């Protein structure tokens, strides 16, 4: 990273960051098979299997009601997701997805809209119910001497119960993708199937947490014993393009006593989203992972190419650079990725110091740029900032 | 949060001038004026920040308008001279309870908003 | 992060041509504002050309204007600098670089990444 100090505007541009920008959404439809648990009955009273089977049936009914509510209610991210979900809810699409996964647990499906989604099947609970539990419950007796059966029921219905709980606690649209909606291996498989080049897929597989964080899930519905839902994952199609951070402080001069202060109002993150310069005002909109900067394409603001020139000549006429003016100098510290801007004016004693030897140097009045190699701490009166 | 009370609008003719006022129910740091015109989107007109004691205007308005503040009354005044048909809009007063710095030129950085005041230029 | 490598230089007679190329291993320079600077013996390092990231606008210093052309090559993954009618004054080490704020307009300003250079000699 290279941090350049602009004396004209008492600012800093830090450059060298490599971008990672979202360019779309990939839909992974999931079909979780529960089996014919609603044709099983335990009439022998309290048992572990009975409690587990009651939890399972109650969950299936709760998810049916939640889907009813969601569909009675649904009559940019969640907008597109709900659109593609209404597309999938068509009977043709549901049958086509359940047939595509007739002999495989993963397939590439194509909807009527041309949308290319990934269909996945979670068949563990159906397999347990049809190939084991149904034979164990003979003549409506579930207080059997096989405790491994109850343990297995718990193990194989944990995920179904968790999915139902998360979709019911959020009315059909979860804000986050849990490990029960989509595991880590399923997430990697979804990433590998995204419509983007190899480099983006490699970068995203190496940063799966960032992908999961920006994703959500939408319940499609309960079709028989099959709970169908969908996970929308971010597709980062633009990578390794320039990003830079601008940080500023009040630049004040004096003329015959009258002060003139200027402060850049364009501070924040900037990234070259493929021919469009995008500005993120709040630094919480971007996160730094090593050399890469993940910025949320939402909350971004397109700015003209000419705005960049504010870092070369703040007084340019080719663009109205965003600045604020004043006549009352304010002393301030603006920490930059590799240092700090220090505006020191009358009535303030500013200094730079170290963690081992203490104060290094009193700063002169004006705007100074301190590097994290020159000092470890900056001080304005009694306020102390620690540099990176 | 703070509630903002605006005033001063009107129906004025090309070339004439108006003055708008906006007072706050509490302490404000960044206080300014945006404007949304019929059919267009909300745009920045001018703001003052007290943390940095600085003032900014948009390019469309610089030279015509002027913004001033009374810190004791948490009040902000906006003089609007040489008003032309293209300044016809609903001007909203915006404010920020205070704290961290952030650009004045962007509405997302303001958390308090008024209902608006009409300014109509014609004939 | 980004390792710029320059190639295509060498010896030529007066009036000869050359095709210098700027590439980045594993990184497409498609949306990088790129600049060609040159260090001549005895003189200061001057930025002679640059190409923009938005609309591929170009800048050429009058020293070389008309005798050089900057463009994007290899599916827009590399940057090409063609040079014609070469003079002995062009003898120098040519570097390719990224520009400040990803901006090319007028004399280019050095950015975060600079190459190692390629010698161009004109007997
Ligand atoms: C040192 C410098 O760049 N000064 C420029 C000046 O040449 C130009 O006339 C003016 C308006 O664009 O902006 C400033
Ligand atoms: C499920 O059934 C298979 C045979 O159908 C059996 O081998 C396996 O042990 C059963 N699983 C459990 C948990 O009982």
């Amino acid at each position: 990273l290279k941090e350049s100090y602009l004396e004209e505007s008492c600012s800093t541009i830090t450059e060298g960051y490599l971008s990672v920008l979202r360019t779309g959404w990939y839909t992974n439809v999931f079909t979780l098979e529960v089996g014919d648990v609603e044709n099983l009955t335990c009439a022998d009273g309290p048992s572990l299997i009975k409690t587990e089977l009651d939890l399972t049936k109650s969950a299936l009914r709760e998810l049916r009601t939640v889907s009813a509510d969601q569909l009675a209610r649904e009559e940019a991210a969640v907008t597109a997701g709900v659109a593609i979900a209404k597309t999938i809810r068509l009977e043709s699409e549901v049958t086509a997805i359940k047939n595509a996964l007739k002999k495989t647990n993963e397939a590439v499906s194509t909807l009527g809209n041309g949308v290319r989604v990934l269909a996945t099947a979670v068949r563990e609970l159906k397999d347990f119910v049809s190939k084991n539990l149904t034979r164990a419950i003979n003549k409506n007796k579930c207080d059997i001497p096989d405790l491994k059966m109850a343990v297995s029921f718990s193990q194989f219905n944990r995920r179904f119960l968790n999915v139902v709980r998360q979709f019911s606690d959020n009315a059909g649209i979860t804000p986050a993708i849990s490990l029960d909606l989509m595991t880590d291996a399923e997430l990697a498989r979804a990433v590998s199937n995204m419509p983007t080049s190899a480099g983006q897929i490699k970068l995203m597989l190496e940063n799966r947490a960032m992908v999961r964080r920006k994703g959500f899930g939408i319940l499609i519905g309960v079709y028989g014993s099959s709970v169908i839902y969908m996970v929308q994952l971010p597709i980062f199609g633009v990578i390794d393009t320039p990003c830079w951070i601008v940080k500023a402080a009040p630049s004040c001069s004096e003329k015959k006593g009258n002060y003139a202060c200027l402060l850049r109002e364009d501070q924040g993150w900037y990234c070259q989203n493929a021919g469009s310069t995008v500005y993120y005002p709040n630094e919480k909109d971007c996160e730094t992972r090593g050399d890469h900067v993940f910025c949320d394409t939402a909350a971004g603001i397109n700015v003209a190419e000419q705005s960049k020139e504010c870092n070369i000549n703040i007084s340019t006429t080719n663009y109205p650079c965003k600045v604020s003016t004043g006549r009352h100098p304010i002393s301030m510290v603006a920490l930059s990725p590799l240092g700090a801007l220090v505006a020191c004016y009358k009535g303030v004693s500013c200094s730079i110091g170290s963690n081992r030897v203490g104060i290094i140097k009193q700063l002169n009045k004006g705007c100074s740029y301190i590097t994290n190699q020159d000092a470890d701490t900056v001080t304005i009166d009694n306020t102390v900032y620690q540099l990176s | 949060q703070v509630q903002l009370q605006e005033s001063g609008g009107g129906s004025v003719q090309p070339g004439d001038s108006l003055r708008l006022s906006c007072a706050a129910s509490g302490r404000t740091n960044l206080m300014g004026w945006f404007r949304q015109a019929p059919g267009k989107e909300r745009d920045f007109v001018a703001a003052i920040r007290w943390s940095t004691r600085t003032t900014g205007y948009a390019d469309s308005v610089k030279g015509r308008f002027s913004i001033s503040r009374d810190n004791a009354k948490n009040t902000v005044y906006l003089q609007m001279n040489s008003l032309q048909p293209e300044d016809t809009a609903v001007y909203y007063c915006a404010a920020d309870v205070g704290g961290s710095y952030s650009s004045m030129y962007y509405a997302r950085n303001y958390d308090a908003w008024g209902q608006g005041t009409q300014v109509t230029v014609s004939s």
